[PDB]
């Protein structure tokens, strides 16, 4: 399938495998895959690069960051799947469920199966994807999660017009050794270099930190008609060559903590 | 712990916000984001920890990373107080600087007491 | 505006009253007779039992194809005289019918190892029992049956025991008041006996045995009449939950049933097959179907002598006739499943097993698979637990960490730096031969192999953090270790 | 061409294995147990046996796979015959299986032709006289991990399956997959009474032939779509048979590392997945060295590339944590002590003499943390992850008292000992001097 490659700088080997990994049609995509990272690789941010690269694919998004449990993840993902498919079906009749009715994953399934069932008049076979980020930054986390989530293909028919499809993020990798005996796909994203990092915030941070109100007050402060947007990224360029040849000591290859130094020592 | 006390502010501002206007809805963080397609009207919190320093500090933290989680709505604001009675360099080194490093942003300084400036 | 804390949705309430049947005439006068009432006595349970004959019934058939053995199986089955355990028939009839005689309450008390047909032998001593009530001489009296495993929460034996001694529906505690009520405060005239046989009352009683100190206390009138039985496997129980005090004035019987004898099992096993046992049959030339008096007139046989050997090597261990059938059945499978391998019929004059294929079946219960594939693993396990081996030998402690064994495993390794095995495994297994790689402190496959034997119950580990000084154990034995260890070729000579 | 592009997704859903229920691959080495259990399940479809049995083998062997292959031969001309059953013991409990039970019996009854009402005991006992109580329809159960039902002491619903199987007229065929291997060891009288104690393996991969065969029927074509079908056939066969192929060499690999296949079948996904055209894919599988990249990046960041990836502080405080812990008992170190010898480390290497600068406590404070989030240091007395639900909700009602004494005084752990890290690090740096006590 004709798949619109992101040409990014840097992360090209994971486009190339996740490209391959996913089209249109579901026959060619895994059953279940997982996409881990390290915090500041934008393995986030280069997911939905990849759908917007591919517009026609679709996907439902949560962030169990702010939830707590399981059944919440329940409820969340009830609401969810059922708004996702009457807004894209608007003509399609319904009996909207209750997403609070779900408690437990079997009340889920069940819930699923119904929507199926009422969905079953397509014209042809289609499968969602499903996002959940940070799925081991859970605050009540136990080893008993992860293999349940893998186990949703399996109890759902196979004559489902409308399937689903499940990813992931990890950031330890502990508790992902902890369970690799079901041989599950895999994409990796390596802590970045100094050059890659210094490159990244310079495409980054420049129009962010080039457009700040600060600029435009000194200009002006010090009262001089000589500038160009140019001379301003150059300065701005060798200030951050600066702040990374002088800090990169103190973390290294990380961006979170570069920027709010670089907001609270810019002015 | 944390949800414990999570529940509780969900709870308060469900039943704050609900009579004042004239279904049910569980208490999570879903909730505040959601506060607009439910009600009609944003919501801006005020927080106040009454005693600041008697209080298990990883479970703070905790807390407020799951609380700094929605500042992605573009429809909210919060503020957030401590009523400290030691001192802001007594504890501010005591948790982790991760928390402390955003809270350098935009702080007040009080000089608080009964006795005021006589 | 009220907001509820805390919902509950999916909750199934059960439509039961709570009014005990106390509260409904008032008077003591004012009581009709149970006898005289239709809704009483079980007169409706009839229409439920065949309400539900018919939800999966079909009539598909397509080229049936029928075998020599499986008449036997069906013959040998558990579903169905018996001569052996009679004694205990004679004596327990007699103490049932002497009790009905005297309409007293007696109570007696049984138990037996699974496999002893106790239940076989109490429900036919039952059957019989109804046959002696088809005399229309004693008088009547209602069996109950008491499956607690079958059953969910032990208190809802009462809830039962009304809904089916009257058709009403409470909750136990209502349920069991009424049936207080109905017991001691109701006379004699017209309340009717009641026989009841509870099972396994190791499990139903695990909390304080309130529901059957409940029972016993039931089981202590004059006025009321029943007859009360229990089956359980343990015998200390009445004065272990008890006490010593209530089981000694109660008063009760005791007994229990052994393994039988080898000549028993034999005998009886013989008597579900004397029908077919050494008959002719009419075999068809294409299916092989056997018809009982293109054809054959064939015989039918089974070795004697397998039959005592199975019986004798079982009857001396528990007496389990469930064994010996099962034995049986698969001795006949696998003698019939040869036998059809032999011509290779498909899928849409002499015939008899033997010793052999009797013990073979017999056996194969008994031969574990363990032995066999733990021989059969990659090298990786067997060294591992061969330096686990070292280590015990080395310091006699019963017990090792994490970072001990792998020391051993890397001294046993670099020691033995000469042999040709070693040698030829030796750089495939940390940076996989080529360049490009950097070395790990740890090899490949170490976390998958130890969470296969922890998935596999040999080894045991202790709920920790840290990487090394976590505790662990094996599980079998060091003699299997060794057993296992020495059919390497490689390892036998290190 | 396009043609090329649909043998593409033709190889890959047959590496899968969703084809039709006649192209579905099986080979000679698990043939034996193929045509066992088709036996053994057609004995209770059409037969009407009622034979209970339980499977036994590790994780991605292929059973509850086999079993749904055999059940989709089945289904072409037995349309009517079965009713298909999948549970799972995570996934469900003893309490919620049987209300999927009760679920799916009525929801499929209607496919061919109440139940899920009332109560928990009110449906128990509903599904019980259902079940307990011309032809019958066969019923199969296809149970998952029953560990979960290998409970201690109740675990009442396997004695019923096997008491309904024993006492039945309909044939009661039980399979269970799990990863134990002595599963009767679990079982209480009552258990072994009631099963028939039949329990089946699997095959183990005995030599590299097998694999190789594997791998080539696997990789052959039975059908002719595109022009470079007989193509692909002839250069497998060629390369598969030459043993100094890296693609033979990796068969040993997975002969003696791992001995299962659906890592291998995961490590071949990607090469096909990523070929775009004819040349680049000989060229590729020729070679292999883009298994070199595959390999490389699969473990790269596990133990060696993170300490690859760090600052020069983080060795030092390192350095200074694990001769402190070698010269200790248990080799408990706390960020002090690391301090203190850290700074004797640059005052010996300043004295023995482009110059050095070591970085204050308010430095050291946040690096500390990078340090023990990246998994090198632990707690003395630590617990890190509980395993079930009651554990992890104990977990956070008491706290630590690491939690609650102040940052700098809790006892520590290490990870990694001094000679190993002086092996493993490059010994041409300026510390290398200072990685022996
Ligand atoms: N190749 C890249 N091109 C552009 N931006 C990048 C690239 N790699 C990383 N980034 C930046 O890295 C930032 C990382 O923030 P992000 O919210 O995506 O977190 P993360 O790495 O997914 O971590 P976590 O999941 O733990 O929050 C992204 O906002 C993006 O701006
Ligand atoms: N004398 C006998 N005659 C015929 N069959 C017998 C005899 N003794 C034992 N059996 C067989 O042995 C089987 C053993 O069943 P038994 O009545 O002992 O079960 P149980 O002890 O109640 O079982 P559980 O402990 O599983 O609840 C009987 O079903 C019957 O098939
Ligand atoms: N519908 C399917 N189509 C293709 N391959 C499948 C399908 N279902 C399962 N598989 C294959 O089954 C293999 C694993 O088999 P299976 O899940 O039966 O293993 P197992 O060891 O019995 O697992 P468990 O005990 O967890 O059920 C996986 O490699 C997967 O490729
Ligand atoms: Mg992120
Ligand atoms: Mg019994
Ligand atoms: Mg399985």
């Amino acid at each position: 399938m004709n798949v619109t490659t992101p040409e990014v700088a840097f992360r090209e080997y994971q486009t190339n495998c996740l490209a391959s990994y996913i089209s249109a049609d579901p026959d060619i995509t895994p059953s279940n895959l997982i996409l881990q990272g390290y915090s500041g690789t934008g393995k986030t941010y280069t997911l939905k690069k990849y759908f917007n690269a591919n517009p026609n694919l679709h996907a439902v998004w949560l962030e169990p960051v702010e939830l707590v449990s399981w059944k919440p993840l329940l409820q969340a993902i009830a609401r969810t799947v059922q708004y996702k498919l009457k807004t894209l079906y608007p003509n399609i009749p319904t009996t909207d469920y209750d997403p609070l009715q779900v408690e437990e994953p079997f009340l889920l399934v069940k819930t699923l199966h119904n929507i199926f069932v009422q969905y079953e008049s397509l014209q042809e076979k289609t499968c969602l994807f499903l996002i959940l980020d940070g799925f081991d930054s859970l605050q009540d986390l136990d080893a008993a999660l992860f293999n349940k989530y893998i186990k949703l293909n399996e109890l759902l028919p196979k004559d489902s017009k409308i399937n689903i499809k499940f990813i992931y993020t990890m950031l330890e990798t502990s508790f992902l050794q902890r369970y690799s005996t079901h041989c599950i796909p895999t994409v990796m994203f390596p802590r970045y270099n100094v050059d890659e990092v210094s490159t990244i915030l310079v495409m980054s941070r420049c129009g962010e930190l080039m457009e700040d109100s600060c600029l435009r007050k000194r200009i002006i402060e010090e009262q001089i008609t000589d500038c160009t947007d140019d001379q301003f990224q150059n300065v701005a360029a060798n200030f951050i060559h600066l702040i990374v040849q002088a800090f990169h000591s103190y973390t290294g290859n990380d961006i979170f903590a570069l920027n709010d130094l670089i907001d609270f020592k810019w002015p | 712990n944390v949800r414990m006390m999570l529940r509780r502010s969900m709870y308060k501002l469900y039943s704050a916000a609900d009579a004042e206007e004239h279904n049910d809805v569980s208490y999570d963080l879903s909730l505040v984001e959601n506060f607009k397609r439910l009600f009609g009207k944003d919501l801006a919190m005020v927080f106040n920890f009454k005693d600041v320093d008697s209080i298990n500090f990883n479970t703070l933290d905790n807390f407020i990373i799951l609380l700094k989680s929605a500042f992605k709505y573009d429809h909210v604001k919060i503020s957030l107080i401590f009523n400290i009675n030691t001192n802001l360099s007594n504890i501010e080194k005591n948790l982790r600087q991760s928390t402390i490093r955003l809270l350098k942003r935009n702080y007040h300084k009080l000089d608080v007491s009964s006795n005021k400036g006589f | 505006p009220v907001i509820r804390k805390f919902t509950k949705k999916n909750v199934a309430r059960a439509k039961k009253k709570y009014t005990p049947f106390s509260k409904r005439f008032k008077s003591i006068a004012a009581i009709p007779d149970l006898t005289s009432l239709p809704e009483f006595y079980g007169n409706s349970s009839e229409l439920m039992a065949s309400r539900f004959e018919n939800k999966l019934k079909t009539t598909q058939k397509h080229q049936i194809v029928e075998t020599i053995f499986s008449k036997v199986k069906k013959q040998l089955n558990s579903s169905y005289y018996l001569p052996a355990r009679e004694n205990e028939f004679a004596s327990i009839y007699l103490s049932a019918y002497s009790a009905i005689e005297s309409d007293s309450a007696t109570t007696i008390y049984v138990a037996g190892t699974p496999g002893v047909g106790k239940t076989l032998t109490v429900r036919e001593v039952v059957k019989e029992l109804l046959s002696s009530s088809a005399q229309r001489e004693i008088p009547d009296f209602l069996y109950v049956e008491i499956n607690g495993l079958k059953m969910v929460k032990p208190t809802d034996c009462y809830e039962t025991l009304w809904n089916k001694v009257s058709g009403e529906r409470l909750t136990w505690a209502a349920s069991m008041e009424s049936l207080e009520f109905y017991f001691k405060r109701v006379p004699k005239n017209k309340k009717k006996t009641i026989v009841v046989l509870l099972d396994e009352l190791d499990a139903m009683v695990t909390k304080s045995q309130d529901i059957m100190y409940n029972f016993f206390n039931w089981t202590t009138y004059e006025n009321a009449k029943l007859i009360v039985i229990a089956v359980a496997n343990t015998m200390d129980l009445p004065e272990r939950q008890l006490g010593n005090k209530i089981t000694s004035r109660i008063g009760f019987t005791r007994i229990m049933f052994t393994g039988y004898t080898h000549e028993e099992l034999k005998n009886i096993i013989d008597l579900r097959l004397k029908g077919l046992n050494d008959s002719f049959f009419y075999v068809d030339t294409k299916t092989g179907n056997a018809i009982l008096i293109d054809v054959r007139k064939v015989r039918l046989r089974m070795s004697a002598d397998a039959i005592e050997i199975a019986s004798r090597k079982v009857a001396s261990v528990s007496g389990d006739a469930r064994r010996a059938l099962k034995v049986c059945k698969r001795a006949a499978e696998i003698a019939e499943k040869h036998y059809m391998a032999k011509h290779g019929y498909g899928y849409d004059g002499v015939q008899t097993v033997h010793i052999t294929h009797v013990m073979k079946a017999l056996n194969e219960t008994l031969n574990s698979h363990v032995i066999t594939f733990m021989t059969r693993l990659s090298f990786t396990a067997k060294l591992f637990i061969y330096a686990l081996l070292n280590l015990m030998k080395k310091n006699g402690s019963q017990e090792q960490e994490l970072g001990d064994i792998v020391d051993e495993i890397k001294l046993l390794i670099e020691v033995n730096g000469s042999n040709k095995f070693v040698m030829e495994i030796a750089k495939t297994l940390f940076q996989q031969g080529s360049d490009n790689i950097s070395e790990q402190l740890r090899i490949i496959s170490w976390d998958f192999v130890l969470n296969q034997l922890l998935d596999a119950g040999i080894l045991f580990k202790q709920t920790m953090k840290n990487d090394r000084i976590c505790c662990v154990k094996l599980n079998i034995s060091v003699e299997e270790a060794k057993r296992a260890m020495n059919e390497d070729e490689t390892l036998r000579n290190l | 061409d396009p043609g090329f592009g649909s043998l593409q997704r033709r190889l890959l859903q047959q590496l899968y294995g969703t084809l039709p229920t006649d192209e579905k691959i099986i080979f000679t080495y698990l043939q034996d147990c193929q045509q066992e259990i088709d036996r053994i399940i057609k004995q209770s479809i059409i037969q009407k046996e009622s034979h209970s049995v339980i499977l036994v083998g590790p994780r991605q062997s292929y059973k509850t796979y086999l079993l749904d292959y055999e059940l989709s031969l089945l289904q072409q001309s037995y349309k009517e015959q079965f009713i298909t059953i999948r549970l799972n013991g995570f996934i469900h409990s003893e309490q919620t299986a049987i209300n999927g039970i009760a679920t799916q019996l009525e929801q499929q009854l209607q496919k061919i032709h109440t139940i899920s009402s009332g109560s928990l005991t009110e449906v128990f006992e509903k599904i019980l006289l259902l079940l307990d109580s011309i032809t019958k329809i066969t019923v199969v159960f296809i149970f998952d991990e029953i560990d979960t039902f290998a409970g201690p002491v109740r675990q009442t619903l396997l004695y019923n399956l096997f008491d309904m199987v024993e006492h039945s007229r309909v044939p009661v065929c039980i399979f269970g997959c799990t990863t134990k291997l002595n599963i009767l060891e679990y079982l209480e009288k009552r258990v072994k009474s009631r099963f028939s104690q039949r329990v089946i393996y699997m095959p183990q991969i005995q030599n590299l032939d097998d694999m190789v065969d594997a791998v080539r029927n696997l990789l052959t074509v039975r059908s002719e779509i595109s022009p470079w079908v007989s193509q692909w056939n002839e250069t497998l066969e060629k390369e598969l048979s030459d043993p100094r192929s890296n693609l033979n060499r990796h068969i040993r690999m997975n002969f003696e590392t791992f001995r299962s296949l659906p890592t291998l079948k995961n490590s071949i996904i990607p090469l096909v997945a990523t070929s775009k055209n004819f040349g680049s894919l000989c060229t590729a599988i020729k070679s292999c060295s883009f298994l070199d990249i595959y390999n490389k990046n699969q473990l790269s960041n596990n133990l060696t590339g993170r300490l690859q990836s760090l600052s020069d502080l983080e060795l030092a405080i390192l350095i200074s944590a694990a001769r402190v812990a070698l010269r200790a008992k248990d080799g408990s170190f706390n960020f002090n002590l690391a301090y203190a010898e850290y700074e004797k480390m640059i005052k010996a290497i300043n004295s023995r003499i482009n110059t050095i600068k070591l970085w204050l406590k308010k430095d050291v404070k946040n690096v500390w943390e990078n340090l023990v989030q990246l998994d090198f240091f632990t707690e003395k007395s630590a617990v890190g992850l509980r395993d079930n639900a009651t554990a992890a909700f104990y977990a956070s009602n008491y706290q630590f008292q690491g939690t609650m004494i102040p940052f700098d005084l809790r006892s520590y752990q290490m990870q990694i000992i001094l000679q190993e890290l002086r092996r493993i690090i490059p010994k041409s740096n300026m510390y290398y001097s200072w990685t022996q006590l």
